[PDB]
């Protein structure tokens, strides 16, 4: 199951599995955010 | 952060008059005559445009991209 | 369930009545108060808002003689409706002939 | 380009410089403030008189 | 005399140096001795009139004469709150990567006026979040910002570097439901202003969402108000107690609005007169001049209301005034029907 993250400066989609040291290809930066969900969200204009 | 769409007090549409306002500032116009040319008669919309700070581009400079 | 009558006391005297109007505010209350105060048979007409949170108003009608205080209410409503119809017609005529003379 | 325009004419239009140089507004403002002042109804004038 | 004072009290609203006087409406039966202020439908129909003075798109100005303060205020409040319109309520978000937060973006989208005619729809029932063809509209907003494939080496301005970096409201596309495509000709359903800046983007960021618009009144939320500003003011009538001439007449022309007081040379000397009292805004600068305080009498005509209605562009203001009057009629009819049902 492809778990995808975005690093803080490359902003490239990195697929890392469990228990992997947090890094990124073509960088060495170690802040790895999670992508936005695909589920629909309903908002109120109020 | 960004220019509000509506004026707070009266409710006149002021969101669409922002960038054109900047054009009048990119031109030679002063603040008062530019506001007059934009059609903001009552002082509430003049306060809306005059006192607004455009923080959206400064924040976008820190956007992921 | 919108407008409910409430008599002055348990004796059910028709001279002093309170009409509770629901989902209403100062618009209809003030217009109706103005239109019903002009009735010569009303000693005291007055509307109040029970609380700004809830949308209801209390109009109070107190007549002079033996009027049931519901007849002035209906008369005021009818007069307000007729006035609104007349002003609508006049405003439409003014708009129409202004447009016609513009062209 | 700004200095060449000032050599050609004493008055420089900020919008024309922005259009020609394709630069942002604040960079053009920084360029002009170093050598020019704002004259209303005339644009930007060279800060010093013709010597 | 006493009769003149009574007439001024019941007809004029005088503005003093420190406060206004005769502000309450007083023409009621039994209030005055020599006057029969009982309601007379024929007299009201005779005296009342409407005169349109200026009317362009999204702006109307008209004088109503013979009506009272209560009915004028009722019309103003109905225009401000009780006129139903079309506006965004529901926002369904698919992958909003923009810097603008989702709730802030939804709030901004709600405030955008919609050119749809509210009379052709109905109020959505309680619940029923799905919405049907009759009582909702759908607007698709899908903007993906990306770098311009062809740009200058420097390209300091974001316009040259980027495309779709400013999400204008023209990107909103109406998505017809059911037979709404046939009922509404193309171009009728759209955002009113077409130039409102919704958000600002950078390459990679995307805004994809759907908007459900439902009918609503301005009382529920201010985004439903059709009029930008619906107000009324009493028609001024500046009067000169004694004839003012000389340079003091020019001082008079400078104390009031530029276009209200005019000076004329009847015999080679300047004398001032009231030209257009409508144009005055009552800055009350005549009170600064000590000598000129006692020569003028600023006043408002009680039963002359100049209405200014500046709309947001949902529909022309004349239809707005007609709808306000019809809403007042509908309230009266609803309460009459309730009273008839009770009895
Ligand atoms: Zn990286
Ligand atoms: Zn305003």
């Amino acid at each position: 199951q492809p778990m995808i993250y975005i690093c803080g400066e490359c902003h490239t989609e990195n697929e890392i599995k469990s228990r992997d040291p947090i890094r990124c290809r073509e960088c060495g930066y170690r802040i790895m955010y999670k992508k936005r969900t695909k589920r629909l969200v309903v908002f109120d204009a109020r | 952060m960004i220019i509000p769409v509506r004026c707070f007090t009266c409710g006149k549409i002021v969101g669409n008059k922002w960038e054109a306002y900047l054009g009048l500032l990119q031109a030679e116009y002063t603040e008062g005559d530019a506001l007059d040319a934009l059609g903001l008669k009552r002082y509430c919309c003049r306060r809306m445009l005059l006192a607004h700070v455009d923080l959206i581009e400064k924040l976008l400079n820190y956007a992921p991209l | 369930k919108t407008a409910l009558e409430m008599v002055q006391a348990a004796g059910t005297d028709r001279h002093c009545v309170t009409f509770v109007l629901h989902e209403e505010d100062h618009t209809l209350g003030n217009s109706l108060r103005y239109m019903i105060m002009k009735n010569p048979e009303v000693e005291f007409c007055g509307y109040t808002t029970t609380h700004p949170s809830e949308s209801k108003i209390n109009l109070r009608i107190q007549t002079r003689g033996t009027l049931p205080a519901v007849e002035p209410f209906q008369r005021g409503l009818n007069e307000l409706m007729n006035v609104c119809q007349h002003v609508l017609d006049k405003f439409e005529a003014s708009i129409k002939d202004y447009k016609d003379q513009k062209a | 380009f700004v200095m060449w325009k000032f050599t050609q004419s004493r008055w420089v239009v900020r919008k024309e410089v922005a259009t020609v140089t394709k630069l942002c507004a604040e960079d053009v403002k920084d360029f002009l403030e170093h050598m020019a002042v704002v004259r209303i109804n005339k644009g930007w004038e060279f800060i010093l008189p013709y010597d | 005399a006493a009769s003149q004072a009574v007439e001024e009290m019941r007809s004029r609203v005088v503005l003093g140096e420190f406060g206004v006087r005769n502000v309450h409406t007083t023409d009621f039966p039994g209030n005055y001795s020599g006057y029969d202020d009982a309601w007379d439908q024929d007299r009201f129909e005779k005296n009342f009139r409407v005169d349109v003075v200026h009317m362009d798109e999204n702006s109307l100005e008209f004088d109503m004469v013979g009506i009272d303060a209560a009915i004028a205020n009722a019309f103003r409040r109905i225009l401000l709150a009780e006129v139903p319109t079309m506006a965004v309520e529901k926002v369904l978000v698919y992958n909003n990567t923009s810097i603008v937060q989702d709730e802030i973006l939804a709030h901004r989208l709600g405030l955008i006026p919609i050119h749809a005619d509210p009379r052709l729809f109905e109020y959505r029932n309680q619940g029923d979040e799905e919405g049907t063809e009759i009582d909702t509209l759908q607007f698709r907003l899908q903007v993906r910002c990306t770098r311009n494939p062809h740009a200058a080496k420097d390209s300091s301005d974001p316009n040259e570097l980027y495309v779709n970096h400013k999400v204008y409201t023209r990107h909103m596309t109406w998505i017809p439901l059911g037979n709404q495509a046939d009922l509404f000709p193309e171009g009728t359903i759209r955002p009113v202003h077409d130039d409102i800046l919704i958000a600002q983007l950078r390459p990679g960021q995307e805004i994809d969402l759907l908007m459900h618009c439902v009918k609503g009144i301005g009382k529920d939320h201010a985004k439903f108000s059709p009029v930008a500003t619906a107000s009324y003011r009493l028609l001024p009538d500046i009067t000169l107690l004694e004839p003012v001439e000389g340079e003091a007449a020019e001082e008079l022309s400078r104390c009031f609005s530029p276009g209200v007081i005019e000076v004329q040379e009847v015999q080679g000397k300047k004398v001032a007169r009231v030209a257009n009292p409508r144009l005055d805004t009552f800055s009350r600068e005549i009170f600064r001049n000590e000598k000129l305080k006692k020569v003028v009498r600023l006043a408002r005509v009680r039963d002359h209301y100049i209405f200014s209605v500046e709309s947001t562009g949902v529909l022309p203001p004349d239809v707005l005034v007609s709808e306000a009057i019809k809403v007042l009629m509908g309230k009266c009819r609803r309460f009459l029907d309730e009273l008839d049902a009770v009895q």
